[PDB]
RNA sequence: GACAAUGGUAGGAGAGCGUUCUAAGGGCGUUGAAGCAUGAUCGUAAGGACAUGUGGAGCGCUUAGAAGUGAGAAUGCCGGUG
RNA sequence: AGGACGACAUUAGACGAAUCAUCUGGAAAGAUGAAUCAAAGAAGGUAAUAAUCCUGUAGUCGAAAAUGUUGUCUCUCUUGAGUGGAUCCUGAGUACGACGGAGCACGUGAAAUUCCGUCGGAAUCUGGGAGGACCAUCUCCUAAGGCUAAAUACUCUCUAGUGACCGAUAGUGAACCAGUACCGUGAGGGAAAGGUGAAAAGCACCCCGGAAGGGGAGUGAAAUAGAACCUGAAACCGUGUGCUUACAAGUAGUCAGAGCCCGUUAAUGGGUGAUGGCGUGCCUUUUGUAGAAUGAACCGGCGAGUUACGAUUUGAUGCAAGGUUAAGCAGUAAAUGUGGAGCCGUAGCGAAAGCGAGUCUGAAUAGGGCGUUUAGUAUUUGGUCGUAGACCCGAAACCAGGUGAU
């Protein structure tokens, strides 16, 4: 079948060749249909922004992991070779509730609404 | 080359939402006592970049969130 | 890969020039000039194909006017009687009968002369 | 399962292998890898002349007005004879990449077509130099053939018309297995594929 | 099978024709390839064949890939000739 | 800090496998009928397209000398380690400050860190610097002396090769005796121009002519390939002539149409055209152009939306609460194997501390903003934007180096 190939229907379309005959042979008609036609994207001829600015950014920001932890029937944690967190800077455990199993949670900074349920089935807190 | 971010807008945008740019609002600097206390208290609460302008400013904050 | 100009041009242009075949002078020999003439030539024929339909109906009408006139009847009157006669022949037929058969045309005349 | 014909013979010593080797059909991926292969196999050595900065030149051929000729800039501007070439080819990469799992989806769907048509498995044997392989290839087989094995130099069949791709079942490529209309496999070679393919 | 719609500049959308190169398949070719010339040929268009003369090596078809892919106008460039 | 022994390499080269017949033909490699080799079916050449005809290829040997190159002897050069501390020593017109600059991604700024000019100008293991002004504290270091390979950049040149790069207006400016004819005082600018044939067999000889050139005769497959030589389009120039034309006002055609002449890709044919109807080229630009607005003498060739990298969106495909690699190694300038740093997603809200399916404002568990209820991600065709000259051609000008008072 190497001589009768076919691409998946829907991929691939013949690119548009402007300016090659009279099934359209152009672009616009005057003004900035000049080559490298300007207007900055933004620069709409009077401010555009120029209207307030509010700023900072500082340091420490955690990395969330919600109580969708239908892991094993117990065991410790932070072990995320398991398919859960990755690219963590800390590890808070939040809610969206379903503490459907009992285990011992361990990460830094647990959310109060979460930990109320984690400790209401097996007890669990740490740093 | 990577597109540069218009950092002057980014100092006044805040993205978040479901793609909408947040706010910042005008006449909020100085020269009070000519705006109404009604105008004053209301320009305090913030409003998004408009549909028509996000059509124009879409490229500059492409890297915000 | 570079594509050369290649044959495609000449073969295209010769197409046109062969269309300009009966034409005068360099309207039959230069592409640039013969292109314009062949364009117009069909631009005429397109309208002329419609016009000939009316150029011909007018021919029969006058011919009918002629043989109606010979029976002391205007073409105006003949068609009014033929309508009320319920005859539904059409000019090109009506006129051709007037040339090929004097008697047959006279009969339809008298048919249309009553029913008036 | 599939018979294992004796080299040169008929010792149809069956044994099992399939699923990620048979069973699988797919095509839409199978094409897209074939293109990724031949994309990558080309150097883009082409480069056209003047980005008008190429070619000696660049005084203004005559003053603007007063001449009655058209205004001109370089005598190498692209509409001249011997001028620059707007947007010629330039050398470039001509070669993308496709996600890992899909690369594997290719080869299975490649080999599975050979299973759905026909493709032989074999004992092995070896020695030195091969007009003999024609007799070995005439066991039955057909016009275009490849062979696989973890080892190498059993391929002094480089020089056969057609039929002269032979690579380890780890150097296996979507070209052949598509190009070639039959394929012949040492066991263990076919095992080494079955190991990796899963 | 009825029944509807089908003027059109900027401009959007769609489907295609042809050119060169690549791949695989399948071919043609000194019993004459490309090219050139001629014809009253075929297709809705771009365009495709066939026959003959010329010519004396090459070239097509299918499927897909890629493009220096299509000219009538730029007081466009170069050549030739009015 | 310089020189004596023998392995490899560079600079000449050698061996190197296997075909015959026929048909066509000027010639066989083509077709066909039987063969053979192959660690060699890469490539080019040979009277047409050749694995087996030649140069070669895979492969195998080969160096007098000359460098280059190393293993190793010699050759130098060699003194190598720890405990405690009184009192010495660890780079002064320096670090540092002010002033004027300059530099750090960082424009004097809150301006650390680093360098110049100019006046000032310290300390001495109870020392000095640094940690983004500064002090304290803490931690890391130890400036004001020097040298140091590899991984990195480049290609005038050499050898060996590669290309979905050009194929004579292309490709170098230059396939040819190109930086040459040619132009300028000069710096400097800078062309055009390839192809007989397989083989020179390049036309002995007769003929008209002073010759040029030509008709024969000849070589050749072909000179209707004869040198300004393959093919040999078009404009343009001519010879012949079938139909037509000297009372007619014409963007030249179109529609109708007798007459005459011919006979095809054989089809409700071809050429011409008395005469009748209709009828102000094209392009551009325009409210509007037959326009007396613009452009083109004609014919040919050349001649303008590209690519890279980012963005966004659509479509296709793979996986999916996940998706996915970058460099780098491996590989045959692949594919691929590797590599999970990294990026995006699973959570949002707030300027922020921060709290979290909710948060922000707020005194409020009022209200109100953004969010919650569920899908992404990687590659890629297309569209579009951004960065690039960014569709093409076009200034008057500006700056920098030079060249000119013949
Ligand atoms: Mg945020
Ligand atoms: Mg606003
Ligand atoms: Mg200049
Ligand atoms: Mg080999
Ligand atoms: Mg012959
Ligand atoms: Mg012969
Ligand atoms: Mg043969
Ligand atoms: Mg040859
Ligand atoms: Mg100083
Ligand atoms: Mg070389
Ligand atoms: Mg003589
Ligand atoms: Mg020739
Ligand atoms: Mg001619
Ligand atoms: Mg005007
Ligand atoms: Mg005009
Ligand atoms: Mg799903
Ligand atoms: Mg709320
Ligand atoms: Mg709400
Ligand atoms: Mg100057
Ligand atoms: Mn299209
Ligand atoms: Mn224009
Ligand atoms: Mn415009
Ligand atoms: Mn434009
Ligand atoms: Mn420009
Ligand atoms: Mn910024
Ligand atoms: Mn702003
Ligand atoms: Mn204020
Ligand atoms: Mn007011
Ligand atoms: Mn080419
Ligand atoms: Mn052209
Ligand atoms: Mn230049
Ligand atoms: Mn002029
Ligand atoms: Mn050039
Ligand atoms: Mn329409
Ligand atoms: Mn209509
Ligand atoms: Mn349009
Ligand atoms: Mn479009
Ligand atoms: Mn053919
Ligand atoms: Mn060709
Ligand atoms: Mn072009
Ligand atoms: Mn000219
Ligand atoms: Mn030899
Ligand atoms: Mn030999
Ligand atoms: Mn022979
Ligand atoms: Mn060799
Ligand atoms: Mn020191
Ligand atoms: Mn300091
Ligand atoms: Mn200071
Ligand atoms: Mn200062
Ligand atoms: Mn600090
Ligand atoms: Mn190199
Ligand atoms: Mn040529
Ligand atoms: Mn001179
Ligand atoms: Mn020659
Ligand atoms: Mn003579
Ligand atoms: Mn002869
Ligand atoms: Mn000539
Ligand atoms: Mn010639
Ligand atoms: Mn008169
Ligand atoms: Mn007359
Ligand atoms: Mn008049
Ligand atoms: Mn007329
Ligand atoms: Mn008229
Ligand atoms: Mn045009
Ligand atoms: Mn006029
Ligand atoms: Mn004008
Ligand atoms: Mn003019
Ligand atoms: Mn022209
Ligand atoms: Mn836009
Ligand atoms: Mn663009």
């Amino acid at each position: 079948k190497l001589h009768e190939l076919k691409p998946a229907e829907g991929s691939r379309k013949e690119r548009n060749r402007v300016g090659r005959g009279v099934a359209t042979g152009n672009g616009k008609t005057s003004g900035r249909g000049h080559k490298g036609q300007k207007a900055r994207s933004g620069g709409g001829v009077r401010p555009g922004f120029e209207g307030g600015q509010l700023p900072l950014f500082r340091r420490l920001p955690k990395r969330g992991f919600t109580n969708i932890n239908r892991k094993e029937y117990a065991i410790v944690n932070l072990d995320q070779l398991n398919k859960f967190e990755d690219g963590t800077e800390v590890t808070p455990a939040l809610l969206v509730e379903s503490g459907v199993v009992k285990n011992e949670k361990s990460g830094i900074k647990i959310l109060g609404n979460g930990s109320l349920d984690k400790k209401l089935t097996v007890k669990a807190h740490k740093f | 080359p990577k597109m540069k971010t218009h950092r002057g807008a980014a100092k006044r945008v805040k993205r978040t939402a479901s793609g909408q740019l947040k706010r910042s609002r005008a006449f909020t600097s100085h020269l009070f006592a000519n705006k109404s206390t009604k105008q004053k208290r209301q320009l305090r609460k913030a409003r998004l970049v408009s549909k028509s302008d996000m059509k124009r400013v879409k490229q500059l904050l492409a890297y915000k969130k | 890969p570079r594509v050369k100009g290649g044959t495609v041009t000449r073969a295209r242009r010769k197409k046109t020039i062969k269309l300009a075949k009966g034409y005068f002078g360099s309207k039959h020999t230069l592409y640039k000039v013969a292109k314009q003439q062949v364009m117009k030539s069909g631009q005429y024929a397109f309208r002329d194909r419609r016009q000939r339909k009316r150029d011909f109906r007018k021919l029969w009408i006058t011919r009918i006017n002629a043989a109606a006139r010979q029976h002391e009847m205007s073409y105006s009157r003949l068609m009014n009687g033929l309508k009320k006669a319920g005859i539904d022949i059409n000019r090109k037929m009506l006129s051709e009968i007037a040339i090929s058969d004097e008697k047959a045309f006279a009969q339809l005349v008298t048919k249309a002369k009553d029913a008036l | 399962y599939d018979v294992l014909k004796l080299d040169g013979t008929k010792s149809g010593s069956i044994e099992l292998s399939d699923a990620v080797f048979g069973i699988e059909p797919n095509n839409s991926v199978l094409f897209e890898a074939i293109n990724l292969q031949r994309a990558s196999l080309r150097q883009g050595t082409h480069a056209v002349k003047n980005r008008s900065a190429v070619s000696g030149g660049g005084r203004k051929p005559w003053k603007q007005k007063g001449t009655g000729r058209a205004r001109q800039g370089t005598i190498r501007a692209p509409q001249w004879r011997g001028g620059g070439i707007v947007f010629g080819p330039t050398p470039r990469s001509y070669a993308y990449k496709m996600p890992k799992k899909m690369r594997r989806l290719a080869l299975r769907s490649a080999l599975s077509f050979k299973a759905q048509e026909n493709g032989l498995t074999v004992v092995d044997a070896f020695n030195f130099e091969a007009p003999k392989t024609k007799e070995f290839k005439n066991v039955l087989s057909t016009l275009e053939q490849p062979k696989k094995v973890l080892v190498v130099t059993e391929n002094e069949d480089v020089n056969v018309e057609l039929s002269a791709r032979n690579i380890p079942g780890v150097q296996v490529t979507t070209a052949q297995g598509l190009n070639v209309l039959d394929i012949t496999n040492a066991d263990s070679l076919v095992i080494t594929e079955a190991a990796a393919k899963k």
